């Protein structure tokens, strides 16, 4: 049931800090320049979503599109990969978005 | 400090 | 320099699935310190920032029934938008308001805002003379002649001018430890092979506040306006901000490129060089 302009969200998968494993760290996935504002934002661990993420209050900016910060503690390691996961009425299929610690 | 009076359209 | 406040508010239909979503928060500068959420269980304004859980519990009522009435005001707008444009029940629409001020560095009232938009684009404004309305559209111009003829425009320029600014500067009293801070960005550049012969440049600004910043590519001294990267500015979630800007370039050329990076934390623009 969309309404106006449709705007496909920018997704970045980032750590709060530089990454250093065995670090307590963030891990965030932002996603902005939106609309409608009707979003879901998911991050991954080794493809499962985690419990419990917590996100900023919905806001927007001056053109009036959307943005939102989903994010968690967590420690990176070796092994382990991190991902977000996005849908939204733009989007044909959920977007999938991997971390990686030099973006 | 919110805006005291919101009006309808 | 100036500061600002802002509260932004979103109205919601979701039809079928319940009644309208109302969300507002309100920001000094970059800085989030109230929000409400009709859908959440406090059914109250509540704090976000250290330097607003002082005020006292007469604050949180008032600011609390402001912003419930404001709640229903927009979810009764959405109906009458719905009625403007002769549009269904079945779809869903939005409804934003944005409003507050800015003042500068001694504290005088330097611009006010007040203005609606409605499924994402521009619906009525308040004029920078804080006495007369843009309209975007001839439903717009329906609310336009109501506000004209119930001297609207008269009470939010008595709110801008008068309440909006003493809080402000309240809260930069309050918050000055934490408000009237700059963090310059700490910056470095990274370097990332793309095949045999071209790698990506990327220049960084981490952990900077407040959040406006300029990063730009130059080629022996000439701007790369179009072949840069350039990713959207986004919060560490500790209350500083990021950002980089990416070049490709050909394997051996590195030298040529530098980054230049412009905060108003930075005493003087910073050049990067590989």
């Amino acid at each position: 049931g969309s309404s106006g302009i449709q705007r496909t969200p920018k997704i970045q998968v980032y750590s709060r800090h530089p990454a250093e494993n065995g670090k307590s760290n963030f891990l965030n996935c932002y996603v902005s320049g939106f609309h409608p504002s009707d979003i879901e934002v998911d991050l991954l661990k080794n493809g499962e979503r985690i419990e419990k993420v917590e996100h900023s209050d919905l806001s927007f900016s001056k053109d009036w599109s959307f943005y939102l910060l989903y994010y968690t503690e967590f420690t990176p390691t070796e092994k382990d990969e991190y991902a977000c996961r996005v849908n939204h009425v733009t989007l044909s299929q959920p977007k999938i978005v991997k971390w990686d610690r030099d973006m | 400090q919110y805006i005291k009076w919101p009006w309808y359209i | 320099g100036s500061h600002s406040m802002r509260y932004f508010s979103t109205s919601v239909s979701r039809p079928g699935r319940g009644e309208p979503r109302f969300i507002a928060v309100g920001y000094v500068d970059d800085t989030q310190f109230v929000r409400f959420d009709s859908d959440a269980a406090s059914q109250r304004m509540e704090p976000r920032a250290p330097w607003i859980e002082q005020e006292g519990p007469e604050y949180w009522d008032e600011e609390t029934g402001k912003v419930k009435a404001h709640s229903q005001t927009d979810r009764e707008n959405l109906r009458i938008a719905l009625r403007y444009y002769n549009q269904s029940e079945a779809g869903s629409h939005t409804l934003q308001m944005m409003f507050g001020c800015d003042v500068g560095s001694d504290g005088r009232f330097l611009r006010g805002y007040h203005q609606y938009a409605y499924d994402g684009k521009d619906y009525i404004a308040l004029k920078e003379d804080l006495r007369s309305w843009t309209a975007a559209d001839m439903a717009a111009q329906i609310t336009k002649r109501k506000w004209e003829a119930a001297h609207v425009a008269e009470q939010q320029r008595a709110y801008l001018e008068g309440t909006c600014v003493d809080g402000l500067r309240r809260y930069l009293e309050n918050g000055k430890e934490t408000l009237q801070r700059t963090d310059p960005p700490k910056t470095h550049m990274t370097h990332h092979p793309i095949s045999d012969h071209e790698a990506t440049l990327r220049c960084w600004a981490l952990g900077f506040y407040p959040a406006e910043i300029t990063l730009t590519w130059q080629r022996d001294g000439e701007d790369q306006t179009q072949d840069t990267e350039l990713v959207e500015t986004r919060p560490a979630g500790d209350g500083t901000f990021q950002k980089w800007a990416a070049v490709v370039v050909p394997s051996g050329e590195e030298q040529r490129y530098t980054c230049h990076v412009q905060h108003e934390g930075l005493p003087k623009p910073l050049t990067l060089r590989w």
